[PDB]
RNA sequence: AAACUUGAGUGCAGAAGAGGAAAGUGGAAUUCCAUGUGUAGCGGUGAAAUGCGCAGAGAUAUGGAGGAACACCAGUGGCGAAGGCGACUUUCUGGUCUGUAACUGACGCUGAUGUGCGAAAGCGUGGGGAUCAAACAGGAUUAGAUACCCUGGUAGUCCACGCCGUAAACGAUGAGUGCUAAGUGUUAGGGGGCCCCUUAGUGCUGCAGCUAACGCAUUAAGCACUCCGCCUGGGGAGU
RNA sequence: GGAGGUGACACAUGAUAUA
RNA sequence: UACAA
């Protein structure tokens, strides 16, 4: 779990947490003690909405199938970090993790 | 080394089968290696040692 | 070539600060080693270093920020220029931001801020406004 | 314009000291000949321009040379400018 | 100062004891003016890749030459313009 | 006034290059000419016609003359200040890059005026004249067609020597110097163990920053200092 | 997938403001 | 629509 994406693609702010790269798996121990579908688009900037969705999923078929189907995370962090814990390899941003956990 | 234009086996090998000089995309020839080919196979059809258009 | 090489250094300060390096370095001279030991005692920049070398010297500078890592400086001009000189009296140095930030002098009492001139009553060479 | 054989005894005669190769009297005598060399080549080569900017190269580094060597010691300056065919 | 790899053809239907007459004068011609010959050669009867004067084959030969001067040179390339034994020549500094 | 070696030059050791000037050599093709075979069209367009051809064309084979240009190599490859530079050979000659740290010791940057170079067209004198082709002629098209298309064709296109001094002469981005994430091609080198590091070019993508936006982004349009050139609504008028 | 290089018959016209 | 023709 210390593994990371190759070198010719890896973050430079990803650095100090790390052929391939190797995450810092010394790092990432002390870190991890401070901290499936598709993600819709509005899931928590949208509540006034998706609600009203997770409300009519609880009260057909065709739509409930895929309704509990649903109710790579850049879609999340934005409606998260406008809002103002993760696991964050080499490739993914870690300055807008709160709490980033430097692990494969 | 430095290739030489009386070498004319060692210079067949990069023409085609009209006397064409081969692209090095085609025969994985370096670019530095690919100018002195070029060189010695034109003094060489110069002194008849290889033709022109076969 | 190299024309200012005092607004070289609050040049390489100021993109140094842009991306929040700890630390930069650049050749010495005797100003720039007495500017920077004021924007340490005024508390914009944590360390200095003087490293020797063969040919004129190395200055190390570690810079300050604080909580959240916002930046301690703000931003650097320089003011006497090459092409245009600076200079003022005591009675008309200017303050920088309203007084929260400074201004570097060059008086014939060395190299210090602007509201150490006023209370020496000393004027000179406006070099640089740091806030 | 020059060979390295005709450069070095240019060099030797110039030197202000031994193991000298880098003042203006031991620069200033061999961009002297090759501003000459040049000038042989450009009396029958009057349409070759490349070649004669970069003899005005050489003209304006000599003469940036002499100058230097003027403005710090002209007792250097005039022995040098009699030793070759320059005038200033 | 420089070496030179001078070659020529002579044409094919020449008598044989006519050959040396012109390879001993044209390498003759190779060393006048401080031109000591490094070496000579004779390649053999060679397939021309293509017709040269509407002819097959030649006699290949090979004269290197060190001279500083190039004249030479110059005056084996002169004459063997207007020589119709020779049928195609070629100079080539070595180093 | 005196030191210094980092800037700038020199020396030494390597390397790459369609950098330039001059003179030679060569292969393909076009045109013309001759000769041999050989007979009814060839050529051309949207369709045609003008045109050439039975006096032997066109086609084919061989030979000759002449001028011009250099397939393949050939590549956001290389070189050059820019304009530009592409067959090969020799001669003369300019610049750049890498390494080293002998040497000099700030000798630097920019640059008004000035002085030079400067695609193509064009001009003068004299040569040359294959191809192509302003003008021009004929044939088409069209209501007309001073065009676009076709058949020809002069200047010119080529050379030498003078002149001209202009282009969307463009990256529509002045030069110099330093600083500021990464990733990935490529050209010429160097160091170490095919890879890692490092110089200098040349491309793409992409942060911070900048921008009106488009976008730029270590080859900045970012952050700074120096010098030069230029702008101040459109037309009139670059008159 | 998106860029950069490379190459590739005939059809005329429609006044001013207000829209 | 008010015009122009
Ligand atoms: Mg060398
Ligand atoms: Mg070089
Ligand atoms: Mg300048
Ligand atoms: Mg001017
Ligand atoms: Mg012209
Ligand atoms: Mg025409
Ligand atoms: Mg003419
Ligand atoms: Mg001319
Ligand atoms: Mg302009
Ligand atoms: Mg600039
Ligand atoms: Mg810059
Ligand atoms: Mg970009
Ligand atoms: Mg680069």
């Amino acid at each position: 779990v210390h593994f990371g994406h190759q070198t010719r693609r890896w973050n430079p702010k990803m650095k100090k947490y790390i052929g391939i790269y190797i995450i810092d798996l010394q790092k990432t121990v002390k870190k991890v003690d401070e901290a499936n579908q598709r993600w819709l688009g509005g899931l928590l900037t949208n509540y006034k909405t998706i609600s009203k969705r997770i409300k009519r999923i609880s009260e057909l078929k065709k739509e409930y199938d895929r309704l509990i189907k649903f109710l790579k995370e850049r879609n999340a962090i934005a409606e998260a970090r406008k809002l103002n814990v993760g696991i964050v390899d080499t490739n993914c941003d870690p300055d807008e993790i709160d709490y980033v956990i430097p692990a494969n | 080394t430095h290739i030489d234009y009386k070498d004319t086996e060692l210079l067949k090998r990069f023409i085609s089968e009209r006397g064409k000089i081969l692209p090095r995309r085609v025969t994985g020839t370096s670019a530095k290696y690919q100018r002195m080919l070029t060189t010695a196979i034109k003094r060489s059809r110069h002194m008849a040692l290889l033709p022109y258009v076969k | 070539t190299m024309t200012d090489p005092i607004a070289d250094m609050l040049t390489r300060v100021r993109n140094a600060n842009m991306v929040r390096h700890e630390k930069l370095e650049l050749p010495a001279s005797n100003i720039k080693k007495e500017i920077a030991e004021i924007l340490k005692s005024e508390g914009f920049i944590k360390n200095v270093e003087y490293v020797e070398d063969d040919k004129q010297g190395v200055l190390r500078l570690f810079l300050k920020y604080g909580q959240n890592d916002e930046r301690v400086i703000t931003g650097l001009k320089r003011i006497s220029k090459p092409g245009l000189r600076v200079y003022a009296k005591a009675s008309e140095m200017p303050k920088v931001l309203n007084g929260l930030g400074i201004a570097l002098v060059s008086t014939s009492e060395g190299v210090i801020t602007d509201k150490e001139a006023r209370k020496r009553n000393v004027g000179g060479e406006i070099i640089a406004y740091v806030w | 314009a020059i060979s390295q054989e005709r450069k070095n005894e240019i060099i030797k005669e110039y030197r202000v000291h031994e193991t000298d190769t880098g003042s203006p009297e031991v620069q200033i005598a061999v961009l002297t000949a090759e501003i000459n060399a040049v000038n042989e080549h450009l009396r029958t080569h009057k349409k070759d321009h490349h070649s004669r900017r970069g003899l005005l190269k050489m003209v304006g580094r000599r003469r940036h040379l002499l100058n230097y060597l003027r403005s710090k010691d002209i007792q250097r300056y005039r022995e040098l400018i009699k030793s070759l065919g320059i005038r200033r | 100062m420089r070496t030179y790899e001078v070659m020529y053809i002579v044409r094919p239907n020449i008598e044989e004891d006519a050959k040396k007459a012109l390879v001993e004068r044209f390498n003759g011609i190779l060393a006048t003016e401080g031109a000591e010959v490094l070496e000579a050669k004779d390649w053999g009867k060679r397939r021309l890749a293509y017709e040269i004067n509407d002819f097959k084959d030649g006699f290949y030969n090979i004269v290197r030459v060190k001279s500083d001067n190039n004249k030479a040179t110059d005056e084996f390339q002169r004459l063997a313009k207007i020589s119709d034994d020779i049928i195609r020549y070629m100079v080539i500094r070595e180093d």
